[PDB]
RNA sequence: CCAACGGGGCCUUU
């Protein structure tokens, strides 16, 4: 079930049986590489680069076409971000809310919606705190948290 | 069951259902013995000629009786094309 | 030349070998481009029921992506020239033993090395040109196993007549008893 | 959130037993699941089984043949000394001369009797009778 | 009912069953070869795409992302690739 | 002699 509900959905990906490349791809895996980079010199995040390569392009599974996953694959080229993407878009949406609740005192519900955000972001950066991608001694604060996203 | 000796020293040996190996037990009024006639190469009933099945209460009570007695039919020569096993 | 296609010659049945490749190269200005960086380690021959043999051929792994191209031909060759024989192609692969709790360390053994793994391997490239869609294991009442592995229906008349040579090659190489089966 | 693999795939070969069916699919597999069906095909309270791949941790099937009354596992798996043997087969077991306790020495995975002979011990898995 | 055959469950039940659920997962989209009216240049697309698909010789636009499968446009042919 | 149960060594990429 839902961390945070009572929701018990199970839809998913489900991805293929085989573990090689489909008969009719027949681009060269230097070609893909070269894709993946240059859409991240233009801002886009691992999951956004996947996204566009599945349906403008026959790429099934970067994976299988490549040896590697899109998230080494720009830290192999300099191109890795200061702190994970899942992480970044909680602490932006954590920042949207707390800045309507400035003019909006009386939403209760609101309220109650950002402590379940904040949260989820501590659970999530002591995780990356044992794996040391993250340096000790970082940690979420309400003030400069929109300085961190913006 | 045996003694040191090697004599038996049960009182009897139960039945045991041919659907689902159960015992018989001898108050189990609902369960029942079905005799099939062999048949002749003339066409006709042999007298005192039997294929014979023992089912259990249990089975019967259930539902499950005639769709059980399908399957052991068919894998002996009784029936053809009734029953399959997808 | 036959001492330059082999990596080491030192018996005489990889010669008659590499004497084929030597003049199949020569046969067509095609393969005089592309059978010329390749090379082969070892062969053993494999006796299988009818009388045949096996023509088990290693090649060394980094390598292995260029015979793909040109695997087809290669094998309609052969079997002529070395009449009454099934021709294959394997990659050599190590393995590494597991550690022992008293060993003293070592470097991490990578997965790869494991020994699971590359009996996965030899099976793949057994069937070459197609691809494997499914495997069951069978636990028999006996104590002893079966693999089940099925083959896509894909222009498997390549090798359609070959799978009895295979399951005696595999049992060769591993001792397990395999059996093929094709899903309409 | 499972906590044991073990405990479900008891609880559903139980379950299928009772109701009379011949054939049972159990989820995930592990290789403790296989050691522990091995033990009781070996003594014939099971038919063959076989396991399918899939990527994914795998599935089994298991043919069942209405011999089998109970298993089931215990948890916590207790630590056993080899003088602590006799009381448990007392508590589980449902006469002095059939069935088997289960346990995990580093020997292997063996019944309770063959660790007799062997002389040796280690910790309780399950039953079967 | 209580003797089935789990092992070769027959096509037609499986077919109908959720995508999870078969005996071993897979999916069921697929990928289209498309051709826009005015170019001879060949595209391929996935059959639940999310993005509008321009062609890529000119700002033709292919498809439109729904709730589900992609909506291809007028004027389009396409092949089941 | 032969059957069961226990145990050691060597080979098989070790």
């Amino acid at each position: 079930g839902r961390m945070h509900s009572a929701g018990k959905g199970i839809s998913s990906s489900a991805i293929p049986y085989s573990r090689n490349a489909p008969a009719w791809f027949k681009l060269s895996s230097e070609s893909v590489i070269e894709q993946i980079v240059k859409y991240a010199r233009k801002g886009l995040t691992p999951s956004q680069i996947g996204v566009l390569l599945r349906d403008a392009h026959g790429v099934t599974q970067a994976r299988v076409i490549t040896g590697n996953k899109i998230m080494r694959i720009l830290k192999s080229n300099g191109l890795a971000p200061e702190i994970p993407e899942d992480l970044y878009y909680l602490i932006k949406k954590a920042v949207s809310v707390r800045k309507h609740l400035e003019r909006n005192r009386k939403d209760k519900d609101a309220k109650f919606r950002l402590i379940l955000i904040e949260s989820r972001i501590h659970r999530l950066a002591r995780y990356y705190r044992t794996v040391a991608v993250l340096p000790p001694n970082w940690k979420y604060e309400s003030a400069t948290a929109s300085a961190l996203v913006n | 069951m045996e003694n040191d000796k090697g004599q038996l020293v049960e009182l009897y040996v139960p039945r045991k259902c041919s659907a689902t190996n159960r015992i018989i037990k001898a108050d189990d009024h609902a369960s029942v013995q079905i005799n099939v006639a062999k048949v002749d190469e003339e066409g006709r009933a042999i007298p005192g000629e039997y294929v014979t099945y023992a089912l259990s209460g249990y089975v019967r009570s259930r539902g499950e009786s005639d769709d059980s007695l399908n399957r052991l039919a068919q894998n002996d020569g009784l029936l053809k094309n009734v029953w399959s096993y997808s | 030349p036959q001492a330059k296609i082999l990596s080491q010659a030192p018996t005489e049945l990889e010669l008659q070998v590499a004497q084929a490749f030597v003049e199949l190269e020569n046969s067509s200005p095609e393969l005089k481009a592309e059978l010329r960086p390749l090379q082969f380690k070892s062969i053993r021959e494999i006796d299988v029921a009818g009388g045949k043999k096996a023509l088990a051929i290693f090649v060394p792994v980094p390598s292995l992506a260029g015979f793909h191209k040109v695997q087809t031909k290669l094998t309609r060759e052969l079997e002529k020239k070395f009449q009454d024989r099934h021709v294959i192609f394997l990659a050599e692969r190590r393995i590494l033993p597991k550690p022992s709790r008293t060993s003293r360390q070592v470097q991490k053994r990578p997965r790869s090395r494991t020994l699971t793994a590359v009996h996965d391997k030899i099976l793949e490239d057994l069937v070459f040109p197609t691809e494997i869609v499914g495997k069951r294991v069978r636990y028999l009442v006996g104590g002893n196993k079966i693999q089940k592995v099925l083959l896509d229906s894909k222009d498997v008349q390549q090798i359609d007549y070959k799978l009895e040579s295979f399951q005696a090659v595999y049992n060769k190489l591993t001792g397990k008893q395999i059996v093929f089966e094709i899903p309409s | 959130t499972r906590s044991s693999v073990l405990a479900d795939a008891l609880n559903a070969i139980n379950n299928a037993e009772k109701t009379g069916k011949r054939q049972v699919l159990i989820r995930p597999s592990s290789k403790v699941i296989i050691k522990f069906l091995q033990v009781m095909q070996k003594h014939g309270y099971i038919g063959e089984f076989e396991y399918i791949d899939d990527h994914r941790s795998g599935k089994i099937v298991v043919q069942l043949n209405g011999r089998l009354n109970k298993c089931g596992v215990i948890s916590p798996r207790f630590n056993v000394k080899i003088g602590d043997i006799e009381k448990w087969t007392a508590n589980l077991l449902p006469a002095r001369q059939f069935g088997y306790v289960i346990l995990t020495t580093s020997a292997g995975i063996m019944d309770h009797e063959e660790a007799r002979r062997k002389h040796v011990s280690g910790k309780i898995l399950g039953f079967v009778y | 009912v209580l003797v089935q055959d789990l092992l070769h469950p027959t096509a037609a039940s499986e077919a109908r069953k959720h995508k999870l659920k078969t005996l071993v997962q897979g999916p069921r989209s697929y990928f289209l070869d498309v051709k826009c009216p005015g170019c001879l240049n060949i595209t391929t697309v996935f059959s639940h795409a999310q993005t509008a698909v321009t062609c890529e010789s000119c700002s033709t636009i292919l498809c439109t992302p729904t709730g589900g499968k992609a909506k291809l446009s007028e004027g389009t042919s396409f092949r089941r690739k």
